[PDB]
Order: structure tokens, then C-alpha cells, then sequence
């Protein structure tokens, strides 16, 4: 359900993160999420702060991620959204 | 589900409209109507894009997806919402049953309309058609949604920035025009331009050669001129073409003290014959066959509701339809795909309605109720930017292209729709090879601010002048 | 000769008519607008006349001759003038070149109205063109020629002397009105008027039994109600009506934990079909028909002189033509010899236009644009009062019928208008029996006066409200 | 042609004055008559001064009358009219 998807968007926080700041960072594993969702009927709002680890040439480092996800539930499309609204150390 | 807009009175509306806005937010920064457009859509982006990309699929998805970033959120929210009240949709598709004779003429010929050219007859019909389904359904609530009668604009007003990309455009439109007037030399134009004018004496020794003369057209050239002259420069000329007669009748029947009263009396038929056969000409040119051929949008949209069998229950399927379209670049197949695959039984109807591969001849032609593909935004303008079933969605946005008509056109916020209009055409100018095309959408945008809209429910037809000979500063 | 009424606009003519006046001597003492009338028309020995006779055209010889008298002097000079000047003449014949298309509706559709009764679309279409013929002329100079869209008078001051006289014409106009029915009773109209303003309750209760109970024709009585009460009260009805169903239903919303939501849910389906059917009761109601099948003067006499293929060069013969017919009574016997017999092709023309023997039904159905003998005298109040060839000669006096319009309906003057139409209609009854005839011209012109016009040249379709229903004072 | 003509006039006269004033006189012959007519294109106003011969009973006396006559030469109907404005013996 939930956890079968944090560990995505973690990926790709990080993922996004090496094209941000041109980086190689290597996705380790989560430790932390807090998700918050608003549902209004059709249109779905979920806000997710993260905690997460990851690589950098070899040693393991702890990061602050935090995503925005919109989506709407269509009669004929589905829409997804994805945006990593920031990205920090811990 | 249910259409969540009950309005029947401008009133009503107006409520409605002022407690939607509250709710939302609303604003009128960029937009001659109240909208989401809270700034105005950068698309540099695009071009780069343009630019860098290589296959076509991936050009009209970057065209498509630039469009709808600039109509994503400057609708105008009133007009929409009263376009898709129940009111007016009642009235609106009730008024098709009620006067399915009075547009036989181009309703029952459809089928045939989507391969072949319409007579101007057909035009005609369905331009008056249009102004009577308007009156008849009080749809008239402000000026955005009223019917133009006035004139085109001799100045157009732009930021200096691009003003030559604008003056660049019009060069390509009246190069456009120009293949639609053609060939009939030039000289003979002048020759009526400045008859009419009042010099009627060269008449009885004509320098081109005889009167009666044809040339590769099987008639007097006489004729041909004046009807070029009509489709340049209007229908007055065929008034002159009575005052200026004067002089005729007069001069070879009337004045008995300065002509011939028996060879010369006759001379009188010669030229109003052609005046008769240039009138007759001029109504069947090119010219005024595509101007007939100008679409009438909510008009032709609600038609196309009534012959896809939409009822104003299952109209809010229809409306989440365009909205759910609109809200994203997603492209023709797609749109077919779900077209056919809804439970909805519209959707193949509406389907069946597309003439794109059917037409033939030049697509500025076909007649203005013949649906196409890229026809399907002209709904989307009226009935997708609100999706009734759940209006609160308006605001996420959705994009068709005459919602650019929604911008503001004055120098305070340095036209914003010129902009994104230009914008729009270099992009698919650095995309695509412009010359080759039958139509260019931003040209056509462009066209009509320059005739003086300011939404897209204004009936521009009755307006009066030649749009492209104004001046850009 | 040629049209000395050199006018386009406003400005020429104010001068114009006050060059006229002073040579003349022209009074308004006892009209609304300027003319020769110096002295109200005394008709008192016609009557006289009228018992004395015998034979029926001796009496059709003196009605005539008392009409003439009583319209000879009292012509509005301003208005027929302006009615008659070159520009108006010029743009108002060529109006029907440029719109033949909004009029094809009853314009193309001629030679079988002269015959059938005309249909609703048809009535409307014609008004319409007409009001916008107004418009695209700039035919309005002051009131006098004006579109009222007022509503007709409840009250109208005559001297008691005629009171009775007056009473016994609406008395027999309403008689009238009610051939309408072929009678439903008045207790549903009382309960209709009350019910729409606003009381929902009375639904649950019809103290004639069940909302859904029948009259004869067997059809709701609900229906018929409304149906009645939007003639005498305007078309809003059905919205003001409909409208107190939501509030019904809305109460039925509240008390659903009261009442069923099964027998009741029908309620408001079954009123709003109550509703409907009232709409389209009210839609071929004859009342309506009528209401609409009013003629607009000027409107139909430029018609009439377009289709007889008049020019603006040929219309001074007509002016003249008109003049002289109006100048003296002669009989349809002499009009139709003189209209033929003339050199001008048009009095040929014209007269093939004829049709009145040719309607079965009451004539009062057929459609406003057909001409007639006896519609004759709608032109002759625009052209023939002064013709324009020689406009000195409108001292001599042309009479016709709708010049009574002229006179003043206020009491200072003891109100002429009403005393001279009573006074024809005292004739008319004196001479024949005015039960057994279709159209009595007194009767007409009160009704005409009664919706407050004082002016042959006013529209008075879009007054609101029933003019017989009117209170005398 | 005028004496061919004008004596039409005076038969008129007196048959009005036979009936408006009430009498029963019969014509007997004109001797004397004066016109004075004022033309204006279409509009014309004739006043005719006559003296004729009448009998009342048997016995011929004379009598100068007075007839008005106004006539609009139209281009589809010519109008004329006249009125007897005086009758008196002499």
C-alpha cells in the first residue's frame, strides 16, 4: 500500500536531486516518512516529507527529502504529478 | 454527474459568477474577463525545445503542450459558465429541434459537407442561423458575448519588442489573402478604383481595348474587374455602382443635347449587364466563400452537442470530457481512443462527426459546421475550461486555443495576447515550414484581435473592413 | 416630377420644415404634431346622412366621406415629411436589397400569404425585420417616430358626452377578443394569478378538487389557467410560474421526512408538464397571433413600394398618385382603373399585389405585409398626406385613416381623437351592422390609441400589457 | 370654344339656389358673364359673376348669381367643384 511506495519516490527524490545539483548520489534505503493527503472527490492532494539514505562515493549520509504529489481522478485520464519540492542533508 | 451551474437570468448568473469568484480567487490582471491567469504563460521554453527536437510526434506534442500552457488558466470564467448554464444549454439545444428546417440547407447536406466545398448559400444560411439561434435564447448577457457589428482595426498597438515578428506575420497573411484574390491584371482594377472614384468618361474608350472584351475567362473583363474590385475593397463599389451609373443613363439616354439617343442608347445595357454579372461573380468568389466560410464557435459547438445526442443530462460527460481534454497535452489518438471507448453514447457519434481526411480542397473552405479534430477545441473553449459536473476544477486549468482571445490587448500590460500569439507562431515556425501549411493558428488568432474581438463568444461576421491593412506600432 | 424634399438628415430637415411652416401657417392647437387642422372635424351631418340612406353604397360613400373629412387636415406634417425624404426614401428602399435574407421568411413565402393564414415565426420575423429596418436607417428623429416599448394605458380621459359611446366600442372589442376561445372559467384564472406570485401551498389544495383535474377541452386545467393569464399578463408567466414550483419542491425537500418521495417527486414533474403544455397552448394561442399580426406602417408601405419595384426616382408619382387618392373619396372601382391605366409601370405592378377577397378566415389573421385595397391607406399616411413633387399642395388636405392618430387625446383640447374615432363609429353603426363586420376601423384606431401611440409612425408591438382591459374616465 | 361652352355654368346656379335657398326657378337664357380665374401649375380657382334670365311661373326676370370653381389638374384624377356663393334678382 504505502510502504510498497515511499521507497519510488525516494529513488526518484534522489535520482532527481543527481540532475539538480549534478551529483552521484546512490539511493541507500528510507528510514522516515510523513505523508499528508487531502482528497476533495475527483482531485487528490498528497504533500510527503522524507527522510532518507544515500550514498555519495561510498559513505552513507541521511537526507531531508520533501515531495508534492497532485493527482486527479478522470472519467478518461487518470493524471499523475510528481514534483520534489526540496531536497537537504540532515 | 449533475450540472452543478443553475443559472436561467443574467441575475442569477451574476450571482453565481460572484460567489464562484470569492471562493477561487479569481483575477482580471492579464484577461479582459475575470480568469485564473495570474501571469502571463512563459514559452520560451518551447522553442529551445523546438529547436532541439528532431521528430515530428515530438515537435506537435511541444507545440500542443506550449498551447496549453498559454490557455491553461486565462478562460474567462463568466462567459464560460453562462455558455454551459443549464439555461442556455436547454434553450441552446432545444432551439435545434425547434428549427431543424431553417438549416436543412447545410444540416442534412453534412455528409456531403465533409468532403465537398459549401455553396455560399449554405454559408449564408448558417451565419443568419447563427444570429438567430443567439437572439433566440437571449444569449446576449455583456459585450463578451454579444454580436459585432462595428469595425476592424486600423491600428494595432504592440510593445516595440517584437513588433517586426508581428508586422511579419501580417506579410505572410496578406500573401495568404493574395493567393485566395487569384488572376486578373491589376491594371483593370485601377482602372475601376479610379472610375469609381469619379472619372466615368475613360468608359466610352476603355485603354485595355473594347468593352466587351474576354480573356482567358470566357466574359468581359469589365465584369471580372469589377468583381475583383468587390472582394478587395467590399460591397460599396456596387453602390458607386449606381451613383456612378448616372452618368450613363444620363449622359447616353437622358442628355439629348451632348450624345447619340440610337447607337449609343443601348450602351446602357453594356456595363450594368456587367455591373449584374460582376455582382454575381463577386458573391460566388473565393474570396467572400472562405469570408462566409468564417466559424461561428458556440454556435457550431452546440450544434455539434445536438447532432452527437447530448442531452443536457448527459452534457456534463461532455463537459468533463473537454475539461479532462483540455487539462493536459494529450494528443488525436488518444482523443479518438477515448472518444470511442466511453460507456457514453455521444462519444461515437461525435466520433463519426470528424471529416478530417474526408475534405479535399483547401480546409479555410469547409464549412463551418463541419466538426474535425482540431475543430474539437472550439467545444472545448465553451463548455471544457468549467467542467459543470465539479466547476471547483476550473481552477487546476484547461487549455483550448481561443481562450487567448481572453487577454488583455493594451499597452498598461504590453498586450500579453500579441505576445503569446508571436510566441506561439515562432514556435511553430522554428517547429514546422509555415508556407506549406493551409492554416497557421496564431495568424488566425491574430486575425481576430485584429477585427477586434475580446472573447471567444463574439460573432465577428457582421464586422466591416479589411483586417489586414491595418498598421502594427 | 421629382422628390423637392431634400433631405438626410436631421439637421436639413428641422430647416426644412420650418421653410414649410411659415409659408403655410401650420397648428398644432389641435394636434400632436404640427398641421393644417384649425378646427376639430365636425362629422355631425354624416350621421344624418347615414340614416336617410338606403342603398348600401351611398352608405359606403358617405363613411368614406366622413373619414376623409375627418383625416383631410389633420395630417403630422414633421413626420410625414421626414417619412417621405429623399435619405429615408433612398436608404429605406435600399435596406430591402441589402436584407433580403432576414425577411425570406415571409418576403420569398408572398403569393401564399395572400390566401393562407400565416404562421407565428412568420409574425415575428416580420417585426423583427421591421424594428431592425427602424434601426438601420436611423429612421428616429423624435417620439413621434419612435419604437414604444412601453406598456398601454389603464386609464384614459374622455368627456362624459362620449363615455358611453367609448365603453360600448371596448365592450364590443372584447366581444371579440373572446372568439379567442373557439370558454374556461374565470375561479382558475383568479387561482392562477394568485398561485404564481408565490404560494406554493395552494397546490396541495385546488378548491376545485385536484391539481390534475380536466376542463373542456379535456386538458389540465392548470395549463389553460396559465395559458389565459399570459395573455393578459405577458410571457414572464411561465417563469414566474415555474419558478414557484422550485420552491415547492424545495419544500418538499424538508417535509420528505414528512411526505412521500414517491407520489410527491410526480408532483412537480406533472406541474412542470402543466407548464409546458401551458407554453405550447400559449404558443398557437390566437391572441397571440393577432397580437402579432399588427401591422407596422411605414415598414410594409416601404415593402410594398420595394416590391412594386419603385424607385427613388419613380416615388414623387407615387406621393402624387397617393395625394390625389387621399385628396377626395373615390371608390377601389376608380383606384384599380387609375392604377393600371397609369404610363408608370409600378401602378401596374402594384396593383397584381391585391388580395382581398382571397382570405376565408377573419382577416384580421392575415400576416401584416400583404397588401389590400383597404391597406392602401397605410401608405397614403407616409407619402400621400403631402406630395412631395409639389408639398404646397398638402394645404389642399389628403385624408387618410391613420392621420386620426394625429389629433390630441388630452384634455385640454377635450380630447378630439376620441370624439372624431366615436364619431365614425356612430357612423359605421348608424350605416351597418357592426356585429357582422370583421374589421371596424374606429375600433382599430381606439385600440391604437389605447396602447398610448400619437403617431402613425410609432411600432407599438413591444407595449406590454392587454389594452382592452383599459378604465374610462 | 367658350360660348360653346360656358352656359353650362349658369344652369347649375340656379338649381342650387332651387334647393338650398327653396325655390323652384327655371333658366331661361345668360346674356352677361365675367370670369376671373388664378392658375397655379396643378391648382386652379375660377369665380365666375353671371346675370341670366329666369322665369318664376311664366314671367322672365333676371338675376345675378355668383359660382366658385376650383379645379387640381392630377396626373390620374382631374377635380373639379363648384359651389353657388350667390343668388339675388336684378
Amino acid at each position: 500500500e504505502n510502504s510498497l511506495e515511499i521507497e519510488e519516490l525516494a529513488r526518484f527524490a534522489v535520482d532527481e536531486h543527481n540532475k539538480k545539483e549534478n551529483a552521484l548520489l546512490e539511493f541507500v534505503r528510507v528510514v522516515k516518512a510523513k505523508e499528508q493527503m487531502h482528497m476533495k472527490e475527483r482531485q487528490i492532494n498528497t504533500m510527503y516529507y522524507l527522510t532518507l539514505e544515500a550514498k555519495d562515493g561510498g559513505k552513507k549520509k541521511l537526507y531531508e527529502a520533501k515531495v508534492w504529489v497532485k493527482k486527479y481522478l478522470g472519467d478518461f485520464w487518470k493524471d499523475n504529478f510528481k514534483e520534489l519540492q526540496e531536497f537537504k542533508p540532515v | 454527474m449533475e450540472n452543478k451551474i443553475e443559472v436561467n437570468s443574467k441575475d442569477e448568473m451574476n450571482k453565481w459568477f460572484e460567489e464562484f469568484k470569492k471562493g477561487n480567487g479569481l483575477v482580471d490582471t492579464y484577461t479582459n474577463s475575470y480568469s485564473f491567469c495570474e501571469s502571463v504563460p512563459n514559452l520560451d521554453r518551447f522553442v529551445f525545445q523546438m529547436a532541439g527536437a528532431t521528430d515530428d510526434a515530438q515537435k506537435d506534442s511541444i507545440y500542443a503542450s506550449a498551447l496549453v500552457e498559454a490557455t491553461k488558466f486565462c478562460a474567462p470564467i463568466y462567459e464560460c459558465a453562462w455558455a454551459s448554464s443549464t439555461g442556455i444549454v436547454k434553450k441552446g439545444l432545444e432551439w435545434f429541434e425547434k428549427n431543424t428546417g431553417t438549416i436543412k440547407s447545410w444540416d442534412e447536406s453534412y455528409i456531403e459537407l465533409k468532403v465537398e466545398v459549401p455553396k455560399i448559400e449554405q454559408l449564408f444560411n448558417y451565419q443568419q442561423a447563427a444570429l438567430k439561434w443567439r437572439k433566440d435564447i437571449g444569449f446576449r448577457v455583456n459585450a463578451n458575448t454579444a454580436a459585432l457589428s462595428n469595425k476592424v482595426l486600423a491600428e494595432y498597438k504592440v510593445p516595440g519588442e517584437i513588433v517586426m515578428s508581428v508586422k511579419e506575420m501580417l506579410s505572410d497573411m496578406i500573401r495568404r489573402r493574395n493567393l485566395i484574390l487569384n488572376p486578373v491584371s491589376h491594371e483593370h482594377v485601377e482602372w475601376c478604383r479610379e472610375f469609381v472614384k469619379g472619372k466615368y468618361i475613360m468608359a466610352f474608350n476603355p485603354p485595355w481595348g473594347d468593352i466587351n472584351k474576354s480573356g482567358r475567362s470566357g466574359i468581359a473583363l469589365v465584369a471580372t474587374g469589377l468583381a475583383k474590385l468587390a472582394e478587395t475593397e467590399g460591397k460599396g463599389v456596387f453602390d458607386e455602382a449606381k451613383k456612378t451609373v448616372e452618368a450613363l443613363n444620363g449622359y447616353l439616354d437622358k442628355h439629348k443635347d451632348e450624345v447619340d439617343k440610337a447607337s449609343a442608347d443601348n450602351m446602357v445595357t453594356n456595363l450594368l449587364k456587367h455591373v449584374a454579372k460582376a455582382q454575381e461573380l463577386y458573391k460566388n468568389s473565393s474570396a467572400l466563400r472562405a469570408q462566409g466560410a468564417q466559424i461561428d464557435t458556440v454556435f457550431s459547438s452546440y450544434y455539434w452537442l445536438y447532432k452527437a445526442g447530448v442531452t443536457p443530462e448527459t452534457f456534463p460527460t461532455v463537459s468533463q470530457f473537454l475539461f479532462e481534454l483540455g487539462k493536459h497535452p494529450r494528443g488525436t489518438k488518444k482523443m479518438k481512443k477515448a472518444l470511442l471507448s466511453t460507456p457514453m453514447k455521444w462519444g461515437k457519434k461525435l466520433y463519426e462527426l470528424f471529416a478530417d481526411d474526408s475534405f479535399q480542397q483547401n480546409r479555410i473552405y469547409m464549412h463551418p459546421a463541419v466538426l474535425t479534430a482540431g475543430r474539437i477545441s472550439e467545444m472545448g473553449v465553451c463548455f471544457g475550461t468549467i467542467p459543470v459536473a465539479n466547476p471547483d476544477d476550473a481552477a487546476l486549468g484547461s487549455g483550448h486555443t481561443k481562450s487567448i482571445l481572453n487577454l488583455r490587448t493594451n499597452t498598461e500590460t504590453n498586450n500579453p495576447c500579441a505576445r503569446t500569439i508571436v510566441k506561439l507562431f515562432e514556435i511553430q515556425k522554428t517547429g514546422f515550414n509555415i508556407q506549406d501549411m493551409d492554416i497557421v493558428a496564431s495568424e488566425h488568432l491574430l486575425h481576430q484581435s485584429l477585427v477586434g474581438k475580446q472573447s471567444p463568444f463574439q460573432n465577428a461576421y457582421n464586422v466591416k473592413g479589411n483586417a489586414t491593412s491595418a498598421n502594427i506600432i
